[PDB]
RNA sequence: GAAAAGUACCCCGGGAGGGGAGUGAAAGAGUACCUGAAACCGUGUGCCUACAAUCCGUCAGAGCCUCCUUUUCCUCUCCGGAGGAGGGUGGUGAUGGCGUGCCUUUUGAAGAAUGAGCCUGCGAGUCAGGGACAUGUCGCAAGGUUAACCCGUGUGGGGUA
RNA sequence: AUGCCGUGGUGUAAAGCGUGGCAGUGAGACGGCGGGGGAUAAGCUCCGUACGUCGAAAGGGAAACAGCCCAGAUCGCCGGC
RNA sequence: CGCGGCACAUCCACCUUGUGGUGGGUGUGGGUAGGGGAGCGUCCCUCAUUCAGCGAAGCCACCGGGUGACCGGUGGUGGA
């Protein structure tokens, strides 16, 4: 955001008159070119989104994707737990003696037993559902984790 | 490059124009050139170098009539008016070692070389020179070839 | 001594002179033989093809020293006009001894 | 990866930014005339 | 060569060029000699000066351990010091501007036999 | 983001100032008067580099007529002659043989004058 | 009548400059123990004891 | 300044202020206090300057001064570059040539045509819209595309009107 | 006489035409050659010329000089004509 | 004209024998409003990498560097 004239108080005043004052064209105090005064052209609070193709986002993904898979990047696991609790202790020694890599990518689903429990407080590890699989995160991890659920959702999902 | 200009490289030698039969055109012209040092290989207008130059008998030099009668010379003073008009005939019975100067003077560059070149010339109207303590030189004019 | 001609230019020489000279194909250690215009032992004054054509300067090259920078910039009145750009001349040093 | 990934030649072509000096485009740098021009867009249908 | 001894004073409510005209009579000349003629100055601002002067003297010989006798002004600065402002009415409403100019005297003393 | 314009304005300005050193009054202390010294400055180098070359050839070429006139000969006809000769020697070198040897530049005369056809006939 | 323009820096300090003191001394000024040194002009009143410092 | 550890004490001084001690990692952290820029004032000091006129410079360019390499040499030499010659950075720059300040606006400007006292900071072509024409490039391919809205969490999937 | 339209050969890195996108100019001055107004006038003014230059072009020369004469600077050179 | 260094079009021969470049030759390169093309620098974000209280940034001076917008290094102050 910003602010500019019409915002600022005051200012509609027009002091030292045009002729006999040795004085600039005034006009205003809250004018840009006195301190004080508004902005021109300023930062107005852009809401925006490059909306984009389907086609597009579809093909970017399964483009990424299709690099880790082609890089032995693809870490398939069935689920994660010792049971039923969680255990970020070991994830972690699970994670690290798999993929040996700082920045990981988990997709689980709807499963928060130890799926989406485990895995936080892991510096560089982000988790989503398959429905919510974007670029980004996928082009930043290396060692991309899936479960057999996600991938049987998605699979079906992408025929 | 050069090797002239430097400190203590410079003959100032006294040179004498028995300035009777010359003209006057020829002769400043001549004493100018050599004393700047234009004769010589060293010359260096960066510097006052060159040898000195006595003019003998000014008061012999020979100007026509016509213009002894007819050309003037000027000095104003800074006052309205204030023209010292006075005919060259009557400053050459006066002070003809002032004509002679005047003329030289014409004939350098409009410098401050010029007072350090003007201070090394001594114009005596009479045919004696007082000055034969140093090595005089007489020196005679020419048209060289072509 | 002697006058060589190099780089379109005349140069004063003498036998173990160092002189800048214009850049040409060499590298550090060549004697690159250059024409002469005029030769001088002191009296003898040479003119001629027989001599010029005989005769010439055969010095190494040690390294190449490179030119002094120029700043520049053309500036031309009110219509507004500023070119800037520099340039430095690539020489190199010859240790005559020929 | 992110490190490697860039674009296509030919798209992203600089914004001209235009009141920025003399090197790049001038002082008045487009509305070069004195009339109405250097103050106010014409209508196109008059 | 020339152990000196230095004082100062900060904030003094004189203005810097009348120091400096004080102060352009002392340069190179001797403590005793100096202090004279700053009493017998008919600027009547040399006051504060010869007060540094006095520090200068007491700090040479008692911090220092130095002859008073032999001392002498190696160098003596008129700094301008903070300026502060009032207004002035004048007439038509002009609103003037006069300055409270300081300065900051620092003195050296050296003994040079 | 306000970015503080500063640095980018003292790069250039101490770039200047620092160079400018040497001008006399505010020429040398303040930006926008030694900025303005300076465009006069450089200009004045550009077209003098190109005149020194031409006031060097002038003061050779002044010289070289004063030896000759020693040895009785104008340049006009000296340059003339060596011409005809064929000496492609050039004025700074001729000139400084004219000081360090004059013995050899008088036989360059002696050449020259050889190499004269007759007169101003033809 | 105004100041057409600034005055270089060199002339300002000129006229600056040719603004100064006096100097007036005496030695040898004996007075009743230390002999304090006066002006001439005050020399006569030294000796009847009629300064203070 | 992390902390008040707020310079006890002593000495000039009417006091302020300062100095010597001392605290503190640091006082180049003393209430007027992180860094402390520029204009500006001022001290010291290398060079030039009181017979000379030019936007106040550039290019030539002498001779001094600072520094510095090689070297005769000081052989005191297992020390050093003292001094000197020569050579070479960075100042000053005697003296000569050359040359009518920026910008704006103008047929035309250095201007006796306008605006700027100097420094510092700020200050003027940008943004919304599935707007419109043309263009480069990237998806698809007689197709392409969704808006609103829904679900979901990083803004993903649906949704054909 | 020049000038102009059109054709056929010759010569020249290339200019031109049509088609789209984005601007400026839309006050011009002087000189050369032809003309009107004005007095056989003007550093006057209104036109014409596939005439130039300045404008937007530095440099040389004309003492100095935007418009005349020569000459169209990429940069450097202590090289020549 | 000579002796040398950059640049844009074009001709020729090569690397993808115009993606874009490499080697050679000719001609070209004054320029305001103004069109086109490629660039310099500052602040912020992301990713990767990386120096740093064994002294970062900012600032001052010095020596060098690029064709340009400018840069690097060294030393001092200061302290994130």
């Amino acid at each position: 955001s910003t602010k500019t004239r019409g915002e600022v108080s005051g200012g509609g005043r027009k002091p030292y008159r045009q002729k006999g004052t040795g004085r600039a064209r005034q006009g205003s105090t809250r004018a840009p070119q006195f301190t004080g005064g508004g902005v021109v052209h300023g930062p107005k609070p852009r809401d925006y989104s490059q909306r984009t193709p389907k086609k597009m986002i579809a093909a970017a993904l399964r483009g990424a994707l299709s690099d880790r898979a082609r890089n032995g990047r693809i870490h398939a696991i069935t689920e994660l737990v010792e049971g039923q609790n969680p255990s970020t202790k070991s994830a972690r020694a699970f994670l690290a003696s798999l993929t040996e890599r700082k920045q990981v990518l988990v997709v689980i689903g709807r499963s928060d037993e130890a799926g989406a429990k485990s895995v936080r407080n892991l510096p560089g590890v982000h988790i989503l559902a398959p429905d919510q699989l974007n670029t980004y995160d996928v082009l930043r991890a290396d060692d991309v984790v899936f479960s057999v659920e996600a991938l049987n959702a998605y699979i079906a999902a992408n025929t | 490059p050069t090797y002239a200009p430097k400190a203590g490289d410079t003959t100032r030698s006294w040179y004498v124009i028995d300035a009777t039969d010359v003209v006057l055109g020829r002769l400043a012209v001549a004493a100018a050139n050599l004393l700047r040092g234009k004769h010589k290989p060293t010359f260096a207008p960066n510097v006052d170098g060159g040898d000195f130059v006595i003019v003998i008998n000014a008061d012999k030099v020979a100007i026509s009539g016509d213009k002894l009668q007819h050309k003037m010379v000027y000095r104003h003073s800074g006052y309205p008016g204030g023209l010292h008009k006075r005919t060259i005939g009557e400053l050459m019975q006066r002070h003809p070692d002032r004509v002679v100067e005047k003329a030289i003077l014409g004939m350098l560059p409009k410098n401050r070389l010029s007072r350090q070149i003007q201070r090394k010339l001594r114009v005596y109207a009479g045919p004696e020179h007082p000055h034969s303590a140093q090595q005089p030189v007489p020196y005679e004019l020419k048209q060289v070839a072509q | 001594y002697a006058i060589v001609k190099t780089g379109g230019k005349q140069y004063k020489v003498a036998v173990g002179d160092v002189v800048k000279v214009e850049k040409l194909e060499s590298e550090q250690g060549e004697k690159v033989s250059l024409p002469v215009a005029l030769v001088v032992d002191g009296a003898t004054v040479t003119t001629d093809a027989k001599a010029l054509a005989k005769v010439a300067v055969t010095g190494e090259v040690l390294g190449h020293t490179k030119g002094p920078k120029i700043r520049i910039h053309k500036f031309k009145n009110k219509t507004g006009y500023h070119k800037r750009q520099g340039h430095r001349q690539q020489l190199t040093v010859l240790k005559v001894t020929g | 990866k992110l490190h490697d990934l860039r674009p296509a030649r030919g798209s992203k072509i600089a914004r001209t930014r235009v009141g920025r000096g003399d090197g790049s485009k001038g002082k008045t740098a487009g509305r070069g005339t004195k009339g109405t021009r250097a103050r106010k867009q014409v209508p196109v249908t008059f | 060569e020339y152990p000196s001894a230095v004082a100062k004073a900060r904030f003094v409510r004189v203005s810097p060029r009348k120091a400096r005209r004080v102060i352009d009579l002392v340069r190179g000349r001797s403590v005793s000699d100096a202090l004279d003629i700053l009493r017998w100055a008919p600027q009547a601002a040399s006051g504060p000066v010869a007060k540094v002067i006095a520090s200068a003297a007491a700090n040479a010989q008692n911090n220092g351990g130095l002859d008073p006798a032999t001392l002498v002004v190696a160098t003596v600065y008129a700094d301008q010091g903070p300026t502060a402002k009032r207004i002035r009415p004048r007439a038509q409403g002009r609103a003037f501007r006069i300055r409270r100019r300081t300065s900051h005297i620092t003195v050296v003393v050296e003994s040079r036999p | 983001a306000r970015v503080k314009r500063a640095v980018n304005a003292h790069k250039k300005r101490r770039s200047i100032l620092k160079a400018s050193r040497g001008y006399r009054g505010q020429r040398s202390r303040l930006y926008r008067k030694a900025k303005e010294q300076q465009l006069h400055s450089l200009n004045y180098a550009y077209r003098d580099r190109r005149a020194r070359k031409g006031e060097f050839r002038k003061l050779w070429i002044a010289r070289i007529n004063a030896a000759a006139r020693l040895n009785d000969i104008t340049y006009n006809r000296l340059i003339q002659g060596l011409k005809a000769a064929g000496v492609e020697v050039d004025r700074k070198n001729l000139a400084d043989i004219a000081i360090s040897d004059p013995a050899a530049f008088t036989a360059l005369v002696d050449v020259a004058r050889a190499a004269l056809p007759e007169d101003v006939n033809a | 009548a105004v100041p057409k323009r600034r005055k270089s820096r060199s002339n300002t300090r000129s006229r600056r400059s040719q603004w100064k003191a006096a100097k007036t001394e005496l030695v040898g000024v004996t007075v009743a123990g230390h002999a304090h040194k006066v002006p001439r002009r005050l020399l006569k009143a030294a000796r009847l004891g009629l300064i203070d410092f």
